[PDB]
């Protein structure tokens, strides 16, 4: 359910690149007539593909990244100790009595 | 664990130290859980020992 | 739209009146991409004769910088305050292009600055006319531009666009495999585990109606 | 994958039979608290919050539908009532029960097998609490109609925060108590010890689903860029605070409540990964490209 | 990497023999590959294994656990003196200059990180060389030093596979 | 109570002017507030006790 | 950032109440004109020291700090100011939601650049599209 709404998000963004792709590609070819404006509006949006590539955002990101793990960690744990209780309260009736 | 300070004993300074949070829940939290899972290797073992009914004659 | 009206008065001018018309033009406040007017037949026939310092001039306005111009001076033809001024806009945006924070260091040695305080000044006066939207940081001395207005493009360039745009898809497209896989091994996962507990569930079943003989 | 009954779709499935099982059994009549799960459908939900808003600051209230299956009461309809109320107060004289059996009677042809499994109510603006005399209400009510549970909506602090403001409420017998708290008695009321609430969910249909994921998305930097995992940072903290003294009481009866423990710590946990993995999609996505 | 299967193949032709004893050169190689991991407990348990009669023979081995006590013992001088005072044979030598260099950058290492303001002689002896080309050398890869008071300052030198597996296992 | 008083305005004034900062000089707070740098160590440390 | 070398026109049109001076070393329009000018700086900048401060405001030195200790406490802009290091700090931004504004900036700019690219040339478009859901 998390993913498929990403899934359907990036299909369609991908076709809108895919299209914008295609008209470049096609005024390269000289198909439509050669407009000066858009041209200049897809370079910018080429320039603006690596956002923020600075070391502090990598920072930020991995300390969430940690934050994160360790919070799975706390959770993991608390369910393998219920597996554990389920456990002990099976075997406290069957090999051994009271 | 009343004063939560160093000793600087060239200048002869008393400097104030802050712990942080993060660090400190970090580490206890693995120990914790080193703990736990030593723990849980000890007492499974023991099932089994349990099971086959093993003491001294 | 600038551009659009001299241009428009450009149509039919000819020889000492069109040369007129381009120093207008680069002096025009509010006009920073000169693409338009590049492409008229009668500019590009200009190449001709002793006026081809001004199509030259031109040439470095739309995809040059200051230091093509510095490097060039003898040639090309003085300029006034103004021109001078849009010409270190115009390469600050070539700057942030590239890279997303500029050091001030090369900035500084880029534009031919000698002090802070008439780089700062500088960079606030291009900021003002909303080419860039950027803030200036003195402890680091690292300008952080967040949006760029593009400049003028070549017919050469469309392959680096093209090239661009199809790494882009491809990486949606792995993003998009990968995603798939990923949901069919968890569903695979919870079928498994389904099968194992139904299967685990039919066996004590079984062992519960034979234990009552 | 429409024509077989799924998981999803089996919760809309009206059996005489169980009903009628459940309601000649009555097993509500020795555990008081016996009933504890609330599953409401969308479209009642739809159609109360509508109801609630075309009325303004104005009470209105229904009728809803829906049947019991064993401590759960699922609801698969709301319904509107013909009344004249104010801010605070209303009556419903005459209009409402001459809109009611009128109702049931006309769907008992159209194909709605449901029956009356209690009421829904709009307070606006001033918290989902029971009120002194709508406590009385749900007495007179369950007396009788024992398969029953009173609802509370808030319009204006859901058209303002942007969380459903919904209460599930049934009262206790009068005589079953188990001076007045500071803390329980400005989010409930004065007779708080009288009523208490029950767990909300909502279900939908398999088909409901297929609609609104083809419905309209857009949302990228509305869904997919939101700075999710930290815009409920209050609601895990406040879990993961109340989660200690689960665990506490838990263990406390070990010297079950374990199992409820683990399974809301889970749901944190879950939560918190899934947002992990959209901050992940989104690294891959947008940051990685160009070098 | 050849000592890492050079290692395994001793260990194993050790392991199985007519008597349990090898031949002395696969004990040379041994002890001296111990030293070389820096693995003191197991070279010190080897040489307490060795059968008296072939560790006296030859004094190959008695060198080799010389210099094995000047490694326990962390004398660095001495490693440096005691690995260059007898004559090796073939089978040993192309093993102790990779523990001589190894034991060095060790030593380079460790000044590195440990210590910051250290007197000349002193490194020049924790190295093994002469001083004056030791302070070159550290000028070049960028430790300040200082003259008259000759001084030695170094300074200190997929994802969503494994999410979803997670998630697998927590939802149950 | 003149010496209860002159002392509130005192403090008042220090508390209206430390709100901005977040690491100052002594000797800064001391022109301003006309009185010695011991004294103004004193109050310092009242008001943080 | 308006200077003070572009602004006689308006002090010469200011009647002799709303110019006469508060007796504090500078004129009304002075103290305008320098709030402004400071809360202007506020919005353009992330960190400024004293000395660079001192072209803006024109002003000596310390009156300008004096001046921006004002401006706080006083709900108007934010940002605490250091007097070890003597920099001032605006407002500063903490990366991820800055990633999010970006995303923001990109998404924007891909869909109007679809909106413009469909008005253009409907015919091409809607040729493209369809040979692309097929």
């Amino acid at each position: 359910e998390h993913l498929i709404a990403q899934h359907s998000a990036i299909k369609m963004l991908h076709s809108r690149v895919k299209l914008i792709l295609e008209y470049v590609k096609a005024s390269e070819a000289g198909e439509v007539p050669f407009n000066h404006e858009i041209l200049r509006e897809a370079y910018a949006l080429c320039h603006c593909l690596p956002v923020l590539s600075t070391d502090k955002f990598k920072t930020d990101f991995y300390d969430q990244c940690n934050d994160v793990g360790l919070m799975a960690y706390l959770g993991t744990i608390t369910k393998t100790c219920n597996t554990m209780n389920q456990f002990v309260n099976k075997f406290n009736v069957l090999y051994d009595r009271q | 664990g009343l004063i939560s300070a160093r000793v600087d004993s060239h200048s002869k300074i008393l400097y104030a130290r802050d712990v942080d949070q993060r660090s400190t829940t970090f580490e206890k939290s693995l120990l914790m859980g080193k703990e736990f899972q030593r723990r849980a290797k000890a007492m499974m073992l023991r099932a089994a020992v349990l099971r086959n009914q093993i003491h001294v004659k | 739209n600038l551009l659009e009206q001299f241009i428009l008065l450009a149509k039919g001018t000819s020889g000492s009146a069109l040369t007129a018309l381009i120093s207008q033009v680069l002096e025009a406040p509010g006009v920073y991409v000169f693409g338009e007017l590049l492409e008229l037949a009668n500019v590009q026939e200009l190449a001709e004769g002793a006026n081809a310092a001004y199509l030259q001039l031109l040439n470095l306005f739309a995809y040059g910088t200051y230091p093509d111009y510095i490097a060039n001076k003898e040639s090309l033809p003085e300029l006034s305050t103004a021109q001078q001024n849009k010409l270190k806009h115009l390469t600050i945006v070539s700057l942030a292009s590239r890279m997303k924070c500029i050091p001030y260091s090369v900035l500084l040695k880029d534009l031919e600055m000698r002090n802070l305080r008439e780089l700062e000044d500088l960079i606030i006066e291009a900021v003002y006319t909303d080419i860039i939207q950027g803030k200036l940081d003195q402890r680091n001395q690292l300008l952080e531009v967040d949006f760029c207005i593009g400049r003028d493009i070549r017919k050469k360039d469309i392959n680096n666009i093209v090239k661009t745009l199809h790494e882009w898809c491809d990486g949606c497209e792995a993003v998009l495999l990968g995603i798939e896989q990923q949901v069919l091994r968890a569903n695979q996962y919870k079928e498994n585990h389904n099968r194992t507990q139904q299967q685990v569930e039919a066996e004590v079943t079984n062992i519960k109606k034979t234990l009552k003989a | 994958n429409m024509q077989e009954a799924q998981s999803i779709d089996e919760i809309y499935k009206y059996d005489k039979k169980q009903q009628q099982e459940i309601l000649a059994a009555k097993p509500w009549t020795k555990d008081h608290h016996y009933f504890k799960y609330c599953k409401i459908s969308a479209l009642a939900l739809l159609k109360m919050v509508m109801h609630a808003r075309s009325g303004g600051n104005l009470a209105v209230m229904g009728l809803m539908l829906g049947k019991v299956d064993g401590e759960t009461m699922i609801i698969m309809d709301s319904f509107a009532l013909p009344v004249e109320g104010t801010e605070t107060r209303v009556n419903a004289q005459a209009a409402a029960y001459e809109y009611m059996a009128a109702y049931i009677e006309n769907a008992k042809q159209v194909g709605r097998l449901e029956n009356a499994i209690g009421w829904y109510h709009s307070h606006p603006g001033y918290g989902c609490w029971l009120s002194g005399i709508n406590v009385s209400t749900q007495m007179l009510n369950q007396q009788f109609q024992e398969p029953f549970v009173a609802v509370v909506i808030d319009p204006t602090r859901t058209i303002s925060a942007g969380k459903v403001n919904l209460g599930a409420f049934r009262t206790y017998p009068k005589g079953y108590k188990p001076t007045i708290p500071l803390n329980k008695i400005e989010d409930f009321g004065v007779h708080c010890k009288q009523y208490y609430a029950l767990e909300v969910s909502y279900f939908k249909s398999s088909l409901d689903r297929k609609l609104l994921e083809l419905l309209w998305n857009k949302y990228w930097v509305n869904t997919l860029s939101s700075s999710s995992l930290l815009t409920n940072a209050d609601y895990t903290t406040g879990q993961v605070f109340d989660l200690s003294e689960k665990l506490e009481q838990s263990e406390a009866q070990l010297g079950d409540k374990l199992a409820k423990a683990t399974r809301d710590s889970c749901k944190t946990t879950i939560e918190a990964i899934h947002g992990l993995m959209s901050q992940v999609i989104k690294d891959k996505l947008f940051n990685q490209i160009n070098i | 990497f050849s000592f890492k299967k050079l290692l395994d193949q001793c260990e194993n032709q050790e392991l199985e023999a007519p008597g349990g004893i090898a031949t002395p050169p696969v004990y040379g190689q041994l002890l001296a590959l111990y030293l070389l991991h820096n693995d003191m407990n197991n070279a010190r348990y080897l040489w307490k294994r060795i059968p008296p009669a072939i560790k006296s023979a030859n004094s190959e081995l008695g060198g080799i656990w010389s210099v094995g006590q000047r490694i326990w013992q962390r004398d660095f001088p001495g490693i440096y003196t005691t690995i260059n005072a007898h004559q090796w044979s073939e089978t040993v030598q192309p093993i102790m200059e990779a523990l001589r260099d190894a034991t060095r950058r060790r030593a380079f290492a460790l000044v590195s990180q440990a210590y910051t303001s250290i007197i000349a002689d002193d490194f020049a002896a924790f190295v093994g060389l002469p001083v004056e080309e030791a302070v070159k050398g550290i000028l070049e890869q960028g430790w300040q030093a200082d003259s008259t008071t000759r001084m030695v300052l170094p300074r200190k030198p997929q994802q969503l596979a494994r999410l979803t597996d997670y998630v697998a296992f927590l939802e149950n | 109570h003149i010496e209860e008083l002159l002392r509130n305005i005192r403090t008042q004034v220090l508390i209206k002017l430390i709100k901005p900062y977040t690491r100052i000089h002594i000797p800064f707070i001391s022109k301003e507030l006309n009185i010695d740098v011991a004294d103004v160590e004193s109050l310092l440390v009242q008001c943080i006790l | 950032i308006i200077r003070g070398n572009q602004l006689q026109e308006f002090a010469a049109m200011l009647m002799p109440h709303q110019k006469a001076t508060t007796a504090d070393g500078s004129s009304i329009l002075d103290r305008a004109v320098i709030e402004h000018n400071l809360l202007s700086a506020s919005k353009l900048y992330n960190n400024i020291t004293f000395e660079e401060l001192g072209a803006l405001l024109e002003i000596p030195a310390a009156k300008a700090e004096k001046i921006a200790s004002q401006m706080i406490t006083e709900g108007r802009m934010n940002g605490f100011i250091d007097q070890i290091d003597g920099i001032v700090h605006f407002e500063t931004r903490e990366a991820l939601p800055t990633w999010d504004k970006q995303i923001q900036s990109l998404c924007f700019q891909v869909n109007n650049l679809l909106e413009k690219i469909s008005q253009t040339a409907p015919e091409w478009t809607a040729q493209a599209m369809e040979a692309q859901m097929a």
